[PDB]
C-alpha cells in the first residue's frame, strides 16, 4: 500500500518528439475515399511528450495533469504497463476512474478509492508453470459508493520476459467531453531500439464510459517482478522489467483525416504545425500545388481591456440623507425623488459602516452595474424589535399600519445603530 | 494439489551417527533458475515444528551446522552429520512458493540402545471403581526397546479386543527406553462375570510373550 | 527474538464457530506473510492456507475450501482465523507461522492451539488406585499404578508424591475414545518401600480445578 | 407536488443556490459551499456584512399559492444519431427488404432509398456510413449486424 520502493529514484521530466501520433476517429461515423476536416482534442504533431522508463534504479510512477485530455504511447516486450489511475484527488474524497489489466480481463470501476503512495499490481513465485497472474492488489485499499462497473472479455496476458528489440507498441487516448469519457486503443508489432518508430497509426474506440467525473491528474501503473530466489521487503524490495511509456497532452486542433477505400486513415495533417498544413486545411486537400494561396487572416490581439468612463461627479447627497440631522416619523415617512445625478454605490455598500444590509430581488453587486428608471428613498426610525417587520409580505404594527413593502419590492433595506 | 510420500516412517541413530530422511513429490518443484523450493520442519516433544533447512541447499539461521539437505528432482534426502540427543522429533517436508502448500507424512527419530524386554505388571480394578459401577483391567509394560510392542487380552482363555487402549511414552532422557500400558474397559457385570484375566506382552526380543495373570476372587 | 502467541485451547460444539488469534511480536505484521497448519495424531500435519495482511488475499486447501476465512489486524499485530460449521473431524491442534521477508528463508511457529469439537461438557476426573494383583506374582521390586478415566478436556497431569518421587515414574499420554480421555501412570519401587511406605498419586485437572489424592 | 413535497412551514431537503461568484455553465453542477463575497472585505468563510451563505431553503408550504407551491421539474436531454442506439421507442419493427425503393427508419434515421448488400467493410465500432456529400450512405441493421 504505502511502502515505498527501495530502488526508486526521481528523474527530470525529459521530453521526446512524436511524428504523427494523436490521430483518432472523432466518432463512429464511417467515411472512405474522402478527406474530412474535424476539430477536437488532439495531440499536435511534432509535439513534446514526457520521456519515462521503468528499470530496476529509476521507477517512474509520476502524477501528471489530465487537463482536458492526454495521449499515451509505450514500447513493450513483456508488457510491463498494467493500467492507470484517474481522478481529481485519486483518493476517497471523490470518485476516481481506474483501468487495470490483471492478467484475466480489463476492469473499469468508479468508486471512492483509498490513495496509495505507489499503487500497482504484480506477481510472485512463478516456477514451473509460467502463469504471471495477478497476485497482490495494491491499487487501492478500499472502495465505496460505486456508480459504475465494466468488464471486458477474458483473455490471457503474457508477461514473460523476452530478449531483443521491442516487439509491441500500445497507444491509448484519454479525453473528457462534457464529462463523457472516450477511450481509444491500437496495437501493432514493431522492431525498435529506442524512442518511438517512424510511421502512422489510427486508434479505435475500446469502451464507452459515460461517467461524468472531473479529473485533473492521473497515474501510470507498472508491473514488477518477484521470485522465490531474490525477494525483498514488503513491498520495497520488488523490481519491474524494462519498459518505456510516454504521455502527451491533447489540444483543440483541427485535422484533415484522409480515408482510404476501406475507411482506414493513412495520413493526417495538423493545420497549426506547418504553413503547408494550413494551406492544405484551407484547400481541404492533402496535396498542395506550386503557387501562392491565401490561407487565413492575421490580426493583432488586444493587450488588455481599457475602460475610460466619464466623471461620476455631481452625486446626489446620499451621505447627507443617511446622516441628516432629523428623520421623519415611521407613519410620516418622507418620499424623496432622486434624479438628475449620478450614484456611487461602492462607498455605501462596501464600507461596512452599517449594522445590517440586505436586498430583495437583486444582489447588491449587480445593482452597481444597472441603470434604473426611478429611485425612491424612504427614511424612518423604528424600534429594534420592529426592524424585522421591514420586508416584503410582512405584518405588524409597522408593516401593516405604518409602512408596507410590496411582495414584488425590488429595493434594498438599510439599518444601523 | 500435490502429494508427498516419506520413507522410512522412523529410523534409529546413535549419538554421532548419520540420519537419512527422504521425501518424494508428485510434481517437479525445480524451475528454470536451477534452485529448489522446499523446507524442512522438526517438531520436538512438547514443542511446535521448527524450520531446519530452506531451499534444500541453505541452512536456516541459528540451526546447528550438522543439518543439511541435498538432492535433485522430486527425490531429496536430509543429511545430519552427527545426531545429538536434542534431535528427537518428527521430520517434515514442505513445498512453498505460490501453490496450495502440502505436507509430508512425517519421519520419527530415535537413539539406538541395547535391546531390553518389557516388565509386565497387571493390576485389578479398585474396589471404589466397582462401587461406581465401572471396571478397568490395567496392564503395565515398561523398559522395552524397540518401540514395537503389542498386548493381547484374554478373559478365561477367550481373547477380547474391544475396550483396549494403548499409549506410548516419549523417549526417556536417562535410560532411553519406552513405556506402554494397556487398559481394558469393562462394566461391573462384565468384570464380575469372569475371574481369570491375562495380559501377554508380545515383543521382538522374546519369542514367547511375557504373560501375567490374576484371579478376581484372589483380589 | 521473533515469537508467536496463541490461545491455549478452545472447546466448541458441532455446528458453531471458533475464533483463533496468532499474535505477532518482534516483527511488523504488515510486511510479512502469514500461515496456518493443522496437526492430527494419525494424519500428521495438514495445511490450512496463507494470508498476506498487506494484501489480504487467501488460498485454502481444497479439503477446507469454503469452510474457513482468514483475517488479520494490522493495528493489533495479531492474525485471526475463523472456522464455521464445525464437526467432529475438525478436532486437531492448530499452528500459525509467518515472518517470511517475502522469502522462504525465514519462518517461525507458535506453541500451537488445541481445539476439540464435541457436544460433551466438562467432567472432573475419576482417580482410582491400582494395587498389585494376585500374590502369586512376586519380584524383587514392586510396581504401582494410578488410574485416570472419564475425564475431559485435556490437559490432565498425573504425578507421584506431588512430584517428589521421580524414580521409576512413567507418564503415559492420554488417549481419546468416544469423546473421552484416559491416561495412566506407573511407578516402580523396591520391596522395602511398599507397603512399608505410603505411595500416592496426584491428579490435577486445571479446566475443572479438580485435585485428588489417592493412597495405594 | 404540493401534496407530497410541502411539509409544515418548510422542507430543508430541497435547497437552492442563491449566490455565485460568476455565471453558471450549462450542465454544470456546483455543490461548493464557499461563502459568496459581495464586498471588498474578506468573508473568512463565515457569514457577515456583504457575506451571505449561497445555499438556501425553499418556502414550500401546503397553503402556498399556485406560484409559490413546489413544482417537481424533470428535464430530458439526449443526442440524436451521434452514437449507437441504446434506447428506442415502442415501435414495432418489420422484416428487411432489399433491391427495392422503400422508406426506411433505422436507428432513428428516416429516409428514402434502395437497400442493397454493401461491398464496403466498416469497422466493428462504426455504425453509420456517409458519402462524399456527408449524407446517409449505409447503415448497420441493429438486430442482425
Ligand atoms: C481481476 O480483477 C477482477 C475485477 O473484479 C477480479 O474480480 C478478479 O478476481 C481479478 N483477478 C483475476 C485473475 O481475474
Amino acid at each position: 500500500q504505502c511502502v515505498n520502493l527501495t530502488t526508486r529514484t526521481q528523474l527530470p521530466p525529459a521530453y521526446t518528439n512524436s511524428f504523427t501520433r494523436g490521430v483518432y476517429y472523432p466518432d463512429k461515423v464511417f467515411r472512405s475515399s474522402v478527406l474530412h476536416s474535424t476539430q477536437d482534442l488532439f495531440l499536435p504533431f511534432f509535439s513534446n511528450v514526457t520521456w519515462f522508463h521503468a528499470i530496476h534504479k529509476r521507477f517512474d510512477n509520476p502524477v501528471l495533469p489530465f487537463n482536458d485530455g492526454v495521449y499515451f504511447a509505450s514500447t513493450e516486450k513483456s508488457n510491463i504497463i498494467r493500467g492507470w489511475i484517474f481522478g481529481t484527488t485519486l483518493d476517497s474524497k471523490t470518485q476516481s476512474l481506474l483501468i487495470v489489466n490483471n492478467a484475466t480481463n480489463v476492469v473499469i470501476k468508479v468508486c471512492e478509492f483509498q490513495f496509495c503512495n505507489d499503487p500497482f499490481l504484480g506477481v510472485y513465485y512463478h516456477k514451473n508453470n509460467k502463469s504471471w497472474m495477478e497476485s497482490e492488489f495494491r491499487v487501492y485499499s478500499s472502495a465505496n459508493n460505486c456508480t459504475f462497473e465494466y468488464v471486458s472479455q477474458p483473455f490471457l496476458m503474457d508477461l514473460e520476459g523476452k530478449q531483443g528489440n521491442f516487439k509491441n507498441l500500445r497507444e491509448f487516448v484519454f479525453k473528457n467531453i462534457d464529462g463523457y469519457f472516450k477511450i481509444y486503443s491500437k496495437h501493432t508489432p514493431i522492431n525498435l531500439v529506442r524512442d518511438l518508430p517512424q510511421g502512422f497509426s489510427a486508434l479505435e474506440p475500446l469502451v464507452d464510459l459515460p461517467i461524468g467525473i472531473n479529473i485533473t491528474r492521473f497515474q501510470t501503473l507498472l508491473a514488477l517482478h518477484r521470485s522465490y530466489l531474490t525477494p525483498g521487503d514488503s513491498s520495497s524490495g520488488w523490481t519491474a522489467g524494462a519498459a518505456a511509456y510516454y504521455v502527451g497532452y491533447l489540444q483543440p486542433r483541427t485535422f484533415l483525416l484522409k480515408y482510404n477505400e476501406n475507411g482506414t486513415i493513412t495520413d493526417a495533417v495538423d493545420c497549426a504545425l506547418d504553413p503547408l498544413s494550413e494551406t492544405k486545411c484551407t484547400l481541404k486537400s492533402f496535396t498542395v500545388e506550386k503557387g501562392i494561396y491565401q490561407t487565413s487572416n492575421f490580426r493583432v490581439q488586444p493587450t488588455e481591456s481599457i475602460v475610460r468612463f466619464p466623471n461620476i461627479t455631481n452625486l446626489c447627497p446620499f451621505g447627507e440623507v443617511f446622516n441628516a440631522t432629523r428623520f421623519a416619523s415611521v407613519y410620516a415617512w418622507n418620499r424623496k425623488r432622486i434624479s438628475n445625478c449620478v450614484a456611487d454605490y461602492s462607498v455605501l455598500y462596501n464600507s461596512a459602516s452599517f449594522s445590517t444590509f440586505k436586498c430583495y430581488g437583486v444582489s447588491p453587486t449587480k445593482l452597481n452595474d444597472l441603470c434604473f428608471t426611478n429611485v425612491y428613498a424612504d427614511s424612518f426610525v423604528i424600534r429594534g424589535d420592529e426592524v424585522r417587520q421591514i420586508a416584503p409580505g410582512q405584518t405588524g404594527k409597522i408593516a401593516d399600519y405604518n409602512y408596507k413593502l410590496p411582495d414584488d419590492f425590488t429595493g434594498c433595506v438599510i439599518a444601523w445603530n | 494439489d500435490v502429494l508427498m510420500t516419506q520413507t522410512p516412517l522412523s529410523l534409529p541413530v546413535s549419538l554421532g551417527d548419520q540420519a537419512s530422511i527422504s521425501c518424494r513429490s508428485s510434481q517437479s518443484i525445480v524451475h528454470s533458475n536451477g534452485n529448489t523450493y522446499l523446507e524442512w520442519y522438526l517438531q520436538k516433544p512438547g514443542q511446535s515444528p521448527k524450520l531446519l533447512i530452506y531451499k534444500v541447499s541453505n541452512r536456516f539461521s541459528g540451526v546447528p551446522d550438522r543439518f543439511s539437505g541435498s538432492g535433485s528432482g522430486t527425490d531429496f534426502t536430509l543429511k545430519i552429520s552427527r545426531v545429538e540427543a536434542e534431535d528427537l522429533g518428527v521430520y517434515y517436508c514442505f513445498q512453498g512458493s505460490h501453490v496450495p502448500r502440502t505436507f509430508g507424512g512425517g519421519t520419527k527419530l530415535e537413539i539406538k540402545r541395547a535391546d531390553a524386554a518389557p516388565t509386565v505388571s497387571i493390576f485389578p480394578p479398585s474396589s471404589e471403581q466397582l462401587t461406581s459401577g465401572g471396571a478397568s483391567v490395567v496392564c503395565f509394560l515398561n523398559n522395552f526397546y524397540p518401540k514395537d510392542i503389542n498386548v493381547k487380552w484374554k478373559i478365561d482363555g477367550s481373547e477380547r479386543q474391544n475396550g483396549v487402549l494403548n499409549s506410548w511414552t516419549d523417549q526417556d532422557s536417562k535410560d532411553s527406553t519406552y513405556s506402554m500400558s494397556s487398559t481394558l474397559t469393562l462394566t461391573k457385570d462384565e468384570y464380575e462375570r469372569h475371574n481369570s484375566y491375562t495380559c501377554e506382552a508380545t515383543h521382538k526380543t522374546s519369542t514367547s510373550p511375557i504373560v501375567k495373570s490374576f484371579n478376581r476372587n484372589e483380589c | 527474538e521473533v515469537q508467536l502467541l496463541q490461545s491455549g485451547a478452545e472447546l466448541v460444539r458441532p455446528g458453531a464457530l471458533v475464533k483463533l488469534s496468532c499474535k505477532a511480536s518482534g516483527f511488523n505484521i504488515k510486511d510479512y506473510y502469514m500461515h496456518w497448519v493443522k496437526q492430527r495424531p494419525e494424519q500428521g500435519l495438514e495445511w490450512f492456507g496463507w494470508i498476506d495482511p498487506e494484501n489480504g488475499n487467501t488460498i485454502y486447501d481444497p479439503k477446507f475450501q469454503g469452510k474457513a476465512s482468514i483475517t488479520a489486524d494490522t493495528s493489533s499485530n495479531t492474525a485471526y482465523l475463523q472456522l464455521s460449521s464445525l464437526t467432529s473431524e475438525d478436532t486437531a491442534v492448530y499452528y500459525c507461522a509467518g515472518s517470511g521477508n517475502y522469502e522462504d528463508a525465514m519462518d517461525y511457529w507458535g506453541q500451537g492451539t488445541s481445539v476439540t469439537v464435541s457436544s460433551a461438557k466438562t467432567t472432573p476426573p475419576s482417580v482410582y488406585p491400582l494395587a498389585p494383583g494376585s500374590a502369586a506374582q512376586t519380584n524383587s521390586m514392586v510396581t504401582l499404578g494410578c488410574l485416570v478415566k472419564g475425564y475431559f478436556p485435556e490437559p490432565v497431569t498425573v504425578t507421584w508424591n506431588s512430584g517428589s518421587l521421580s524414580s521409576g515414574v512413567h507418564t503415559f499420554p492420554a488417549v481419546l475414545q468416544s469423546d473421552l480421555y484416559t491416561l495412566s501412570s506407573s511407578v516402580t519401587v523396591p520391596s522395602s518401600t511398599w507397603p512399608s511406605e505410603t505411595v500416592t498419586c496426584n491428579v490435577a485437572h486445571p479446566a475443572s480445578s479438580t485435585k485428588v489424592d489417592k493412597k495405594i | 407536488s404540493n401534496n407530497l413535497d410541502s411539509k409544515v412551514g418548510g422542507n430543508y431537503n430541497y435547497l437552492y443556490r442563491l449566490f455565485r461568484k460568476s455565471n453558471l455553465k450549462p450542465f454544470e453542477r456546483d455543490i461548493s459551499t464557499e461563502i459568496y463575497q459581495a464586498g471588498s472585505t474578506p468573508c473568512n468563510g463565515v457569514e457577515g456584512f456583504n457575506c451571505y451563505f449561497p445555499l438556501q431553503s425553499y418556502g414550500f408550504q401546503p397553503t402556498n399559492g399556485v406560484g409559490y407551491q413546489p413544482y417537481r421539474v424533470v428535464v430530458l436531454s439526449f443526442e440524436l444519431l451521434h452514437a449507437p442506439a441504446t434506447v428506442c421507442g415502442p415501435k414495432k419493427s418489420t422484416n428487411l427488404v432489399k433491391n427495392k425503393c422503400v422508406n426506411f427508419n433505422f436507428n432513428g434515421l428516416t429516409g428514402t432509398g434502395v437497400l442493397t448488400e454493401s461491398n464496403k467493410k466498416f469497422l466493428p465500432f462504426q455504425q453509420f456510413g456517409r458519402d462524399i456529400a456527408d449524407t446517409t450512405d449505409a447503415v448497420r441493421d441493429p438486430q442482425t449486424l
